[PDB]
């Protein structure tokens, strides 16, 4: 239980603010994007010979969607807005995918090893179906397990994402200084909360483990950008993501 | 924590580096024939440092006390960012340049004029620049070079929580040194880890470069170096 | 170049 | 992987 000065307090109030206003709840709106029926009917996958298309077109639509809210979210960031444009762009491009998995891990069911986004339940065979290579699939669920196991309170989630966003190493940033400091600001403010663990059912090097995962999100953002290309016609559907991953 | 001897790590770092450190400049990289052809020159370096990285591995606590196949794995998923952190640190001795283990310096200008200015710049800004500004010592280096080595998440690991256990003992040994030798600044330990994501991405961007010169460029690639790159 | 992205940032 | 297996042994 360490302090959180007058500023760290305000920081976390805007994070969750624009965050509740665009994310963390959007997972329930997934159904509103043409979701194949077997996503409702958990007691059975997609019949071997059912067309794949309906599922894929659903993927794309919800994929493009999350990103649309990873943006809507950042637009309610006085500081993010504060930055120039060649930079605002490059930051999203480097962390939009990374961030989706961040918030998406909160719908992960460690028990069933599935995502539960309202009345929907996604599995790794679904990924397989969409076309994602088995190996990228293994690696992807492994990450999410790791992440979910830490039981990071809500604010511990909203901050982790902030760090992924504000990264100076991103290719394309011009205010590398004004950004590196913001990153530093975020990185510290999180360090605060972690120590104040009211209940200690977790590790001591929780933070140090997270940073390894931010590097996993790096390893992962790059592996995904390639996957939506190996998958014929998938790229073509979500042009937004094509840009983010250009 | 005494289980992960900081003394045996700083000592393992010391073993690696050459006793004879002389530095020559490199030609602009306009011709692949000359003794000095930037890209070509980095590849000769990384091959050499591949071998010594192995011995650096050994000298690390409990690494030899692992299965044959947990060792190979960890190297395949680390030699990249491991060798990068090596020269990244070594080059803090000079501004706008890179000190290579062959006994050759490489200026920011030879980079750009060789095509690789993008990444060269990124290493100096995210690595060389940072380690310098923070005055990160050699012990601390080996502790990160070790944490990277013991990567629990490496795929195909026969014993996952085993490698994750050692990467906990280095976390302890290191935070000790950072709150012991460097008590003035609190978050020093945290600052030292903060450079890992950036090195992960940098490592990935560096693989790319390596794959291009192999599968396209005329860049003469060597044995050991070669073996370490096999993933689409 | 980044047509739709530019598009989205401009404002609220 | 020929080359690596040797170093890790000897
Ligand atoms: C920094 C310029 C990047 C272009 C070439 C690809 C580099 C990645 C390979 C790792 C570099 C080995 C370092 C050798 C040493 O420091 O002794």
């Amino acid at each position: 239980p360490v302090q959180l000065s007058k500023e760290q307090e305000e920081l976390i109030r805007t994070l969750l603010g624009a965050h509740t206003r665009h994310m963390g709840t959007m997972f329930e709106q997934f159904v509103q994007f043409r979701p194949p029926a077997h996503l409702f009917i958990h007691h059975q996958p997609l019949p071997t010979l059912a067309p794949v298309l309906p599922l894929v077109t659903h993927f794309a639509d919800i994929n493009t969607f999350m990103v649309l809210q990873v943006i809507k979210f950042t637009k309610d960031l006085p500081v993010f807005r504060s930055l120039p444009i060649e930079d605002q762009i490059s930051l999203l491009k480097g962390a939009a995918v990374e961030i989706c998995h961040i918030v998406l891990n909160t719908t992960f069911c460690l028990q069933t090893q599935n995502f539960l986004c309202g009345p929907l339940r996604y599995t790794i065979e679904d990924g397989a179906r969409v076309g994602f290579q088995v190996e990228f699939l293994e690696l992807l669920f492994h990450f999410h397990g790791t992440l979910r196991k830490l039981q990071l309170q809500e604010p511990e989630y909203v901050l982790l994402a902030a760090m992924a966003l504000f990264s100076p190493d991103r290719p394309g940033v011009t205010q590398r200084d004004e950004i590196d400091q913001l990153q530093e600001e975020m990185a510290l403010t999180l360090q605060s909360y972690i120590k104040g663990q009211q209940r200690r059912p977790r590790d001591r090097f929780l933070y140090a483990k997270l940073l390894g995962l931010l590097a996993e999100l790096r390893s992962i953002n790059e592996a995904y950008g390639y996957q939506i290309q190996h998958i014929q016609g998938l790229s073509a559907m979500m042009p937004l993501l094509q840009e983010i991953c250009s | 924590n005494e289980d992960m001897p900081v003394e045996r790590i700083l000592e393992a770092e010391l073993a690696v580096e050459p006793k004879t450190e002389t530095y020559v400049e490199a030609n602009m990289g306009l011709n692949p024939s000359s003794p000095n052809d930037p890209v070509t020159n980095i590849c000769q370096a990384a091959d050499k440092q591949l071998f010594t990285l192995v011995e650096w591995a050994k000298r690390i606590p409990h690494f030899s006390e692992l299965p044959l196949d947990d060792q190979v794995i960890l190297l395949r998923a680390g030699w990249n960012e491991l060798l990068i952190a090596s020269f990244s640190h070594r080059s803090i001795a000079v501004k706008d340049g890179i000190l290579l283990a062959t006994g050759l310096h490489v200026h920011r200008n030879s980079a750009h004029s060789a095509g690789v200015g993008a990444i060269f710049d990124r290493v100096l800004t995210e690595l060389v620049s940072k380690m310098r500004d923070m005055q990160m010592d050699k012990t601390e280096l080996g502790c990160l070079r070790a944490i990277v080595l013991f990567n629990p998440d490496s795929k195909g690991l026969s014993n996952p929580a085993e490698v994750e256990a050692l990467r906990e003992k280095v976390y302890a040994s290191l935070e000790a040194y950072c709150k012991h030798k460097y008590p003035e600044q609190p978050g020093r330990f945290a600052k030292l880890l903060l450079r890992l994501p950036a090195l992960r991405s940098i490592g990935l961007k560096c693989l790319e470069h390596l794959f291009f010169f192999k599968l396209i460029g005329d860049t003469p690639i060597d044995t050991f170096l070669m073996e370490m790159l096999e993933a689409p | 170049r980044h047509k739709i992205l530019h598009r989205l940032l401009q404002e609220g």
